[PDB]
């Protein structure tokens, strides 16, 4: 269904499908003229992928399932659909179940039996089978054979999980200065801008005299680090107050309990904070 | 600058103005030149006689209040500029291209630049007016609409023998505020006094009304003598309507025509020599301005009720039944309107005819509702309201004997 | 690459220039909106000048901002209005009124006080 | 059978009246007060001299833009049917003249004004009073009022009603037209 | 003087390497984001004939071929840029983000000079695009001293070339009316230095000066007293909120100041036909009972339709003129509320207040006691 | 007072705050959509059944007498307490296609108009009318009125609109479509309104080119054609058992804690911020403290534990339910 150019056209693929390229090829509207197609015939069997992406984007967005649905109900013809959809004529529903451990497990010796020779361990894929509770665990047991053969086992498994509290380090004493005045601006004012983030920075550094001021225009370079590595998010909003225009509004996606532990080991900024 | 600068009555200072930007060397010719002023000023007046005068200056009129959107702006630009430039020098062999082909203003730039080519095989340079009278009197107006226009010279090839200049043609005056940091040479035109507008109707209108039917059928029933009565007649509509008019030219010239057959007709053997006796014969046609030249009962009661949900609150309801009038109304509801109608008719249930009655009556436009077109009336969140004056409601239920104002007193 | 050229621009503007950027800060410190109208600069920049009307050192500005040195010019009530919104400096709604079109800042507000006590 | 005759024969003299009144530098206004917009007005035919009747209704009106190409349409199909493309704007009517040969005389017949937007109607009889500095075009326009002459005055500016006031005449026709 | 000295500097090269380089013109405001791509396939089609296709095919198959062109010597493709913050959108920009990429990866020389107004030119960029781009920022300067536009003025009008018996004559009146501050002609310089300190708004008088003088002892008593100077300053304010003024008769001044003590009283200044009629009767009888004749209600409306076209009525919470042409083509299918509702319950707003209206009013007039409240 | 113009101002007096009453639909019974239509079934053809088919056949004596005035020109509008679904389509064709047709000397064609579709536009109905016969859809009626007047007059197309009061039909681009075809003397018009407000959509000029008769048949239907095209059953109890069986084990887990400490007092507001995280120190669920928001963006996206911090949250569903929730999952 992804496949496709527009969704009401589907009624005509399956006839390119179906019918053979010697034969005049005739043109397909919607129900009516397909369902004629199938009067004089053989069991056709189709299989709709995705079909969840068929609406479109209730009255009016609910029309090529419910009409490829009536098609399959009414007798007098022989034409079965089984679609495969994403988490008294209705389908029957199945669930399917998702891998587990040992779930996962069996898979792994069933498409490597034809191998001669299993360089796996029984205890590896164990831990990844686990952890990944199938296209998760076949990212995992091919990076852990990638990382193996470019440095010259049980924790070949490992390996792969723990190279795909860090953010803060990898920053300078000067990002963590502005990074520790971006929280405290939002706890003591909730809403705010970037325009306000900033005299509330200046003012905060006055009081210690620590480190030189940086000027407005450079103030976004030390944001843009944080954006980057995953701290920060600033997005576009508006305002709540007799002014409501468009401004660019401030915001964090961190936790208090990391933050508030990084920047206490330094022992050197104690007001910031 | 060798140019003729005619004479215009009142206008001097702006006929010499445009005399210093309009010339025929582009070389001493400025790209762009606002003409500012209002209605009645007389910008189009100064105009044509400037180039009438001048007959080397190649000028093109363009109206784009005649082209509704700003798509056909584009077009009549391309179309007009061919047409004069085929005209002007015939002996030239240059290829003819489609108008229509101009749908967005990189086109224009596109269109010009294939005809400007073909015309180097003159010697000196010639300009290229495109007077643009009423650039916004336009409908489909914005504020990036003539920003397009200003710089239309720069991406024109500088070695080019035929140089488009522009004219612009300004109402109001905010609209040219907008754009007072490009530094264009605008010239102002204001509004004329009351000694300039009589006498610019003396100079425009004796010529046609001496000479009329209407003077020449009176003498013969009842030159220098018919021009100061057609002079007198000007001057005692001007006295008389300088308030109700103001100074517009348009407002004062429909009033003459109004009045003119009505007061040649008023006119004697004895009332030709003595004005005093005139102006006491025809009293009724300068102390007013002229003004300009079966409903049903059901419906009559109707909007009676409706005005009354629509200008007071539904909370004290239950204790009359059982200035507001001057803001907007408000909105009610089908079943609110048809408790009060029910109670204010005299010695009914709501039948089909009070329906149909009231179905007409938002079809005259009497009564407002939340949504213009494509109404729904059987929606239960589309609200009801009223839509007529106190002037007009107040003659409706005088007719049908209901006291309509103690409701409000 | 990292200065600001926005500081020394208002300093090198001129004097009608710079009148509107200290009205509209000053009518800041006394509401505190950051929403000023349009109708509010213009009595706030009339009030600053009646401040020192007798004084013969204040009346010779005010013939030339309101009469451009000239009797039959009337006194008066656009260029540097327009000039500091194309600068991304002053900002102004889409409203056809010019009395309660509301007029906000968009650069600083520490860096807009320090160009005018540099005149 | 009488029903029927009396039906033909209101129609009959109310083309009469219609026609008496439309031919016997300004607009020939014509307000049809009690008119439901359901009566087929038929032009003559004179030599020398093109007769169009164009019917605008409020539907087929959104804009002034359209208004005008509508009108064009209608215009250069009935001149074309009687006896090379070209815009749908003023300009044809402009030159009507070099490619006909013959004068113009068009019949505005506005359905429904009180269906219709006032802001719409406003823009476009400014919009036709250019033509008059054509000495061949000639336009005359009808309006199917269904309320009142008092309630289409205060939705129109001033320029509007003193030019319209310079050739208006009244005609009565309802349902009930003095019983 | 931005596009000023970029043509200059186009000029100079043309004298002497002609034929080692091209010009490509853009602009923000003609140019939109699709005929960006056509403009630039259009101009190279046309340089390349005259130094010595292109523009040919689907909007695909044209930017295709730039890409592949663009990315004993070269030709230096000079980029000329106007209204640069028009293209620099939040949303997207693709032709900043190739327009750039010919410049460090490309080999072929290509000039961008871009002219825009905004002086945060460098925050409108996007994270890429102001990656290559080499942050090269040159902020045009503005006049500082008084000194810098006299020498400037004097620049302007010095005749360097014998091409007249008046140039030596014109030469002595200019430098001593400048030399001399006590002059008309320093008076009018400090006035726009004050006012405006823009060259090519004060040269908008020095043209029609010229122009009017019709031999040259008109040119020198007017370049000496600057009389016409004084009458350019009063009809460029004579279309305003204040020169409107005095246009007015009896009957419209009565109006507007009837009108501004209705919206002053009130809460949120509105008011409509009905209230300012109110107010305007009060007023009349009130006069002639220490005459004027008093209006019918059906003679005002055409004096309220006037007033409303000389700009001095506004709607109430009304948008007016657009920005772009996306705004103003909705805003013409939407009925307003203001257009079915009668003229005489339209809400209005005063263009200029009473405290205002006192001060462009002499006492000789009869309306002056009215404008206090 | 309840009836005549003083019952509208007495029952709509300014009720206090403390008199009004806090009752919603958590104390009511929850029930399925299963369970919903065989009840419904049930009692639409049993209960009152012998009184309605006596009714009904009441009814159909005036069947000649619903022909005699489709035949001078007088439009058909039936109106009453229920549906006139099945009364129309008895009427309109085992009747009034075999009296037509063999009046006149194939049957007659008969067009029915689903009016309670809010999908019925104006375009595919003239479509079929055309075809059968033989704005451009207005300047087509216009141009067949007065074709059709000088034609003999004779039946050949019946419309038969079903649900005159539906969102379709009110809309004012349809009803003008449909009065002018009503003027034809060759074309029937039965149609059936339910709105009390029918004679608000048409006024005097609508009145006239329509014709209608109104005849009162209020048959007291249950209307089960046009009750499934409105959502009927209208924060998903079935809905929310679905979501939790396509999850993980370990995202059950997650799931379980919350609604056993919401549920613990419900005067407790709900389970805070960090009082999530101390269940992950008696339970290891999790991996740290930063992988909290991994799993709080999925639960609110399938509406199951709203936040409304003063972090405390609480789902808007109340514990009748929500016990039986853990025998599920459990
Ligand atoms: N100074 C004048 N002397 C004589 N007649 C004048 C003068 N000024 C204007 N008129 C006359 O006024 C008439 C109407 O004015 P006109 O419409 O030309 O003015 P406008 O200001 O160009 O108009 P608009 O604002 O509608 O474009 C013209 O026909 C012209 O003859
Ligand atoms: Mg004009
Ligand atoms: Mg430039």
């Amino acid at each position: 269904c992804i496949s496709l150019g527009e969704p009401s056209s589907i009624f005509q693929k399956i006839f390119d499908s179906f019918q053979d390229l010697n034969g005049p090829t005739l043109q397909i509207k919607n129900m009516q003229h397909l369902q004629k197609f199938l009067e004089p015939y053989t069991t056709f069997v189709v299989v709709l992928d995705e079909m969840d992406r068929l609406l479109h984007a209730e009255t009016q967005s609910v029309r090529t399932i419910l009409e490829l649905f009536l098609l399959a109900k009414l007798p007098t013809v022989s034409f079965v659909l089984i679609g495969m959809a994403n988490s008294g004529l209705l389908p029957q529903t199945i669930v399917f179940q998702p891998y587990t451990a040992e779930q996962m497990y069996e898979i792994v010796i069933q498409k490597m039996s034809s191998l001669p020779t299993i360089i796996f361990q029984p205890m590896a894929i164990k831990f990844a089978a686990k952890k990944c509770a199938l296209r998760k665990l076949f990212d995992v047991l091919r990076g852990s054979i990638e990382i193996y053969e470019l440095e010259k086992g049980l924790n070949y498994i490992a390996k792969v999980f723990s190279k795909f509290r860090t953010r803060i380090a990898k920053l300078n004493i000067q990002q963590k200065l502005i990074l520790c005045t971006i929280i405290q601006s939002l706890k003591l004012n909730s809403d705010a801008t970037i325009d306000e983030s900033f005299d509330h920075y200046i003012k905060a550094i006055t009081k210690t005299d620590t480190l030189a001021p940086l000027q407005r225009n450079e103030f976004l370079e030390i944001c843009t680090i944080l954006e980057t590595c995953g701290l920060v998010s600033i997005k576009k909003t508006k305002c709540k107050g007799k002014t409501k225009r468009f401004v660019d509004k401030i915001d964090v996606d961190l936790d208090m309990r990391e933050f508030y532990d990084e920047m206490t080991k330094i022992s050197i900024l104690k007001p910031f904070l | 600058m060798n140019v003729t600068t005619p004479e215009v009555a009142f206008r001097e200072y702006q006929t010499n103005c445009l005399a210093s930007y309009i010339s025929a060397d582009p070389d001493i010719t400025p790209s762009n030149l606002i003409l500012q002023g209002y209605s009645g000023t007389g910008k189009t007046y100064t105009l044509k006689k400037y180039f009438n005068a001048n007959p080397n200056l190649h000028a093109v009129w363009l109206e784009p209040v005649e082209l509704v959107s700003w798509k056909p702006l584009l077009q009549a630009i391309a179309r007009t500029v061919q047409y004069k430039l085929k005209t002007l020098y015939p002996n030239i062999p240059t290829t003819d291209y489609d108008p229509l082909q101009v749908e967005e203003p990189f086109l224009l730039v596109k269109t010009l630049h294939n005809i400007f080519v073909q015309y180097e095989s003159l010697q000196e340079k010639t300009c290229l007016f495109l007077i643009l009278d009423g650039f916004d009197s336009l409908q489909d107006l914005d504020a990036a609409l003539f920003n397009k226009y200003i710089k239309l010279n720069e991406l024109l090839p500088k070695d080019s023998k035929i140089n488009i200049k522009f004219i612009y043609t300004m109402l109001e005056t905010s609209f040219l505020q907008r754009y007072s940091t490009h530094c264009i040479p605008t010239v102002m035109f204001p509004r004329y006094n009351v000694d300039e507008v009589s006498t610019i109707l003396v100079m425009s209108r004796c010529g046609e009304l001496m000479e009329d039917s209407c003077l020449r059928k009176r003498i013969i029933e009842e030159d220098d003598q018919f021009q100061n009565v057609a002079a007198n007649f000007i001057h005692l509509i001007v006295q008389a309507f300088h308030s109700y008019t103001g100074n517009d030219i348009f407002a004062l010239n429909d009033l003459i025509d109004f009045k003119w057959p009505k007061y040649v007709s008023r006119i004697t053997k004895e009332n030709i020599f003595e004005p005093l006796a005139l102006y006491k014969s025809a009293i009724k046609l300068f102390l007013s301005t002229d003004d300009n030249l079966d409903l049903s009962i059901i419906s009559k009661y109707l909007l009676i009720a409706s005005y009354i949900c629509s200008y007071l609150e539904p909370r004290y309801d239950a204790s009359i039944f059982s200035n507001p009038r001057y803001l907007q109304p408000s909105l009610f509801a089908i079943e609110r309107l048809l408790a009060i109608f029910q109670a204010i008719f005299p010695i009914m249930k709501a039948n089909i005819e009070v329906f149909q009655n009231l179905s007409e009556l938002h079809t005259l436009k009497l009564i407002a509702t939340t949504m213009n077109k494509n109404i729904d009336y059987l929606s239960p969140k589309v609200r009801w309201k009223v839509n007529v004056p106190w002037e007009i409601i107040k003659e409706i239920s005088e007719s049908v004997h209901f006291n309509i104002s103690d409701y409000f007193s | 690459t990292l200065n600001s050229h926005v500081i020394t621009f208002m300093t090198r503007l001129s004097f009608t220039a710079k009148l509107f950027i200290y009205a509209l800060l000053n009518l800041m410190k006394k509401n505190g909106s950051q929403e000023q109208e349009l109708g509010d600069i213009v009595d706030e920049i009339k009030l600053l000048i009646e401040v020192n009307g007798s004084n013969k050192f204040v009346m010779e500005i005010a013939k030339t901002l309101f009469q451009q040195g000239s009797d039959n010019i009337s006194e008066q009530l656009d260029f540097v209005l327009n000039q500091l919104l194309d600068a991304g400096i002053l900002f102004k709604q889409t409203m056809k009124n010019d009395r309660i079109c509301c007029v906000k800042l968009n650069i600083s507000v520490e860096e807009a006080k320090r160009a005018m006590n540099e005149d | 059978d009488q029903v029927d005759h009396i039906i033909d024969n209101i129609e009959a003299d109310l083309k009469a009246e219609i026609s008496d009144l439309l031919y016997s530098r300004c607009f020939n206004t014509i307000f049809l007060l009690g008119s439901d917009s359901t009566t087929k007005i038929e032009l003559k035919d004179e030599s020398s001299r093109y007769n169009v009747l164009i019917e605008l209704t409020p539907k087929e009106s959104p804009n002034v833009r359209m208004m005008l190409r509508r009108s064009m349409y209608k215009l250069y199909s009935a001149a074309d049917a009687e006896e090379n493309d070209v815009s749908y704007d003023l300009s044809l009517v402009e030159n009507f003249k070099r490619l006909f040969g013959k004068d113009l005389a068009m019949v505005f017949n506005f359905k429904d004004v009180d269906s219709i937007n006032f802001n719409t109607l406003d823009n476009f009889i400014i919009l036709l009073k250019s033509a008059f500095k054509y000495d061949h075009v000639k336009i005359s326009l009808i309006f199917n009022i269904n309320t009142n002459l008092s309630n289409i005055e205060k939705n129109l500016r001033q320029s509007t009603i003193r030019l319209l006031k310079r050739n208006y005449h009244k005609l009565d026709v309802s349902s009930n037209k003095g019983f | 003087y931005k596009t000023y000295l970029l043509d200059y500097e186009l000029s100079l090269l043309q004298q002497s390497y002609k034929e080692q380089f091209i010009t490509i013109r853009l602009n923000g405001f003609i140019h939109s984001e699709q005929t960006a791509i056509n403009g630039i396939a259009t101009q190279l089609e046309q340089q390349l004939q005259k130094i010595h296709t292109i523009s040919s095919g689907s909007l695909t198959e044209v930017f295709e071929k730039i890409l592949l062109l663009l990315d004993i010597t070269k030709i230096t493709v000079v980029f000329i840029f106007d209204e640069i913050d028009t293209f620099a959108g939040p949303v997207r920009q693709t032709l900043l983000y190739n327009l750039f990429d010919m410049v460090e990866h490309s080999r072929v020389p290509v000039c961008i000079f871009g002219c825009t107004t905004k002086l945060n030119i460098l925050e409108y960029l996007e994270k890429r695009v102001k990656s290559r781009f080499s942050q090269r920022v040159i902020y045009m300067p503005q006049i500082q001293n008084l000194d810098d536009m006299v020498d400037a003025v004097r620049n302007l009008l010095t005749v360097r070339s014998e091409i007249s018996p008046w140039v030596s004559q014109w030469n002595e009146t200019l430098e001593k009316e400048l030399s001399d501050p006590r002059s008309n002609l320093n008076r009018h310089i400090r006035m726009n230095f004050e006012t405006f300190r823009s060259l090519p708004t004060l040269k908008n008088s020095i043209i029609p000066l010229v122009a009017t003088s019709k031999n040259f002892g008109s040119l020198c008593t007017a370049i000496k007293s600057c009389s016409f100077l004084d009458i350019y300053n009063k009809n460029q304010l004579s279309n305003n909120l204040t020169g409107r003024l005095q246009s007015l008769s009896d009957l419209e001044l009565a109006i507007l100041i009837s009108a501004a003590r209705v919206a002053l009283r009130a809460k949120d200044g509105s008011f409509n036909f009905n209230l300012a009629y109110a107010e305007y009767e009060k007023m009349i009888k009130a006069i002639n009972s220490r005459t004027i004749k008093l209006w019918l209600k059906k003679d005002v409306k055409n004096v309220w339709e006037n007033l409303v076209q000389l700009d001095f009525f506004t709607e109430k919470s009304a948008v007016g003129l657009r920005d772009n042409a996306t705004a103003a083509f909705y805003a013409s299918n939407y009925q307003f509320q203001g257009t079915m509702i009668p003229f005489d319950l339209r809400s209005y707003q005063m263009q200029i207040i009473l405290q205002e209206l006192r001060r462009i009013i002499p006492k000789s007039n009869m309306y002056y006691s009215w404008t206090q409240l | 007072f309840l009836d005549t113009f003083e019952g509208y101002f007495d029952q709509r007096k300014i009720v206090r705050t403390n008199a009004k009453s806090r009752h919603t639909m958590s104390m009511a019974p929850d029930v399925t959509r299963e369970e919903f239509s065989l009840v419904s079934n049930f009692f639409n053809e049993n209960f009152q059944k012998r009184p309605r088919q006596k009714l009904f056949e009441i009814q159909k004596k005036m069947f000649p007498q619903y022909w005699f005035e489709l035949t001078q020109g007088f439009s058909l509008l039936f109106y009453g307490v229920g549906s006139k679904r099945n009364f129309l389509e008895e009427f309109a064709i085992d009747y009034l296609s075999p009296k037509i047709a063999y009046s006149q000397l194939n049957s007659i064609p008969c067009l029915i108009l689903n009016g309670y579709n809010p999908s019925c536009n104006y375009r595919d109905v003239f479509k079929e009318i055309t075809d059968l016969l033989v704005n451009h859809v207005i300047l087509q009626i216009q141009k067949m009125i007065d074709f059709y007047k000088n034609q003999p007059l004779d039946i050949k197309l019946i419309l038969v609109v079903h649900n005159l009061d539906g969102p379709s039909i009110r809309k004012n681009t349809f009803q003008t479509m449909l009065s002018f075809l009503s003027v034809i003397r060759q074309i029937a018009i039965v149609a059936s309104t339910d709105h009390i407000y029918a004679p608000l959509l048409w006024d005097n000029m609508k009145a006239q080119n329509y014709n209608f008769v109104f005849h009162d048949i209020s048959n007291f239907e249950p209307s089960t054609v046009e009750s499934t095209f409105q959502d009927v059953m209208k924060s998903g109890a079935e809905g929310a058992k679905y979501v939790l069986q396509s999850l993980t084990v370990n995202s059950k887990k997650m799931y379980k804690l919350l609604i056993e400490t919401q549920m613990q007092n419900m005067q407790r507001t709900g389970v805070e911020l960090k009082l999530f995280n101390h269940l992950c120190a008696a339970d290891f669920i999790a991996s740290n403290e930063i992988a909290l928001r991994s799993m709080l963006r999925e639960f609110i996206e399938h509406k199951m534990a709203n936040i409304t911090k003063n972090e405390i949250i609480w789902v808007p569903y109340t514990y009748a339910e929500l016990e039986k929730l853990l025998k599920t999952v459990l």
